[PDB]
């Protein structure tokens, strides 16, 4: 239901923001984590976007409708970046590490991690 | 989607974590939260969601789900209840309904 | 005190649950039920009310309150949850919100 | 709110209906009950009406409005009688007897039992 360029702008910025947050967290907490655990958390970022895409779209559409003009791709870049920095993923990083729940790293996760962020599949509702 | 759980915090400032693991048709998932109906897509494999105990519509992150409550519980003055429900619509069959509950210790 | 209602849940959906209460003036009591908002007056001394697990709007007695649910709860397939909430509005002070929960064995 | 004659019609019929049901139940279950336990159940009837009055009033007003005309006391008599026969008080009579929970008979209960049904105080919401 959304122009591909707009979708791509969103996904690229959301994942980039989540990933920056993860880097910041890993500097503090990453020492005792295995490579696959870190890869699993990078997957958790992409998956959080997939899971919450539909409710992000509500928010996005509300913001776009309020722009006072037709949107351009830059608007989606900006909104994507806002989502990317505002979601506090560290609550999950800390919980998963503290409770030893960092997911076992599986092929579907690697497949998602190897994709371009622009290509991560999302489902509109 | 038989496998799901909520992991509650001990402090209203720290959101609860909802985790589900889907194997396999699931058409729709809607979380009924105090701040509204929140759609989520449960993808194959693991899915995660934060649930906040407090609401600030101005400062909350996009798409946040906030618990209903706090509710007093009869005969138990040490805790209060926060809850949301979830409705899962399937391609064929009646929808399924989940109760997501967190008890918070009182001051 | 105000939150302490005596809740008697059933083991079968065909038998309604019973709640009994005994009684910053209390202005209003409203039960939030699946079939609507049900006002009740808590008189001095004892008060009694039925809550049904099933709804038939055609044959049900006037003013009946029906539980929300059934809801599945995590990691536990032997029971389901039925629930209502109640709001008590006071002359002085903020309203109080209570949760009434009844677990039912799964058929 | 409601004209007094209408209120009286309602209360008289509701309490009469509840009481008919209690007589019916007592013929089966009354043998082992004390006098004060029986009086306590008659109080339970009047109190049930008090507790649920506002909630009956919603239903009544709904029924009255559907008449398509100005109501008369007979309408309230009929609706009162309907509430009186439809409420299944036996769920409480059996529960209270089975669990030895029939309330201890106290002065406020006697006071309500000594009133004319027409005079039982109710609160509108
Ligand atoms: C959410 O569920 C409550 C019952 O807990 C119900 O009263 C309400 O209508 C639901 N809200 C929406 C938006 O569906
Ligand atoms: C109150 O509820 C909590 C959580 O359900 C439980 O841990 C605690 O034992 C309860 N206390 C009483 C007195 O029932
Ligand atoms: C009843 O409570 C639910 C939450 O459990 C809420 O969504 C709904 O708005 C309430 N119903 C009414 C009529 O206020
Ligand atoms: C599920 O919860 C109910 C009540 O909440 C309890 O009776 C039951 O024991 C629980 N499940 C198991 C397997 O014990």
């Amino acid at each position: 239901f959304l122009n591909k360029a707009f979708e791509v702008a969103l996904k690229v910025q959301i994942i980039a923001g989540f990933d920056r947050g993860l880097v910041k967290w890993l500097r503090v907490h990453g020492r005792t984590l295995s490579t696959v655990q870190k890869k699993a958390l990078y997957f958790v970022n992409r998956r959080y976007m997939q899971t919450h895409w539909a409710n992000y779209m509500l928010w996005i559409n509300k913001k776009i409708d309020a722009l006072g003009r037709t949107p351009v791709v830059g608007d989606y870049t900006r909104l994507g970046a806002e989502i990317g920095r505002r979601i506090d993923m560290a609550y999950f990083y800390d919980f998963l590490k503290d409770k030893n729940m960092i997911p076992k790293y599986l092929p579907y996760m690697e497949e998602i991690n190897r994709m371009r962020p622009a290509d991560v599949p999302v489902k509109y509702m | 989607a038989a496998d799901w759980d909520v992991y509650c915090s001990q402090d209203e400032s720290i959101p609860a974590k909802f985790i589900s693991r889907l194997v396999t048709a699931l058409e729709k998932t809607e979380i009924n939260c105090s701040n509204g109906l929140v759609p989520i897509t449960q993808e194959f494999g693991i899915n995660m969601m934060l649930i906040q105990y407090t609401r600030n519509e101005l400062l909350d992150s996009p798409g946040m789900c906030v618990f209903w409550g706090p509710y007093s519980v009869p005969k138990n003055d040490t805790v209060v209840l926060y809850t949301v429900t979830a409705r899962l619509k399937w391609s064929e069959g009646p929808p399924t309904n989940l109760s997501i509950q967190c008890y918070m210790p009182k001051s």
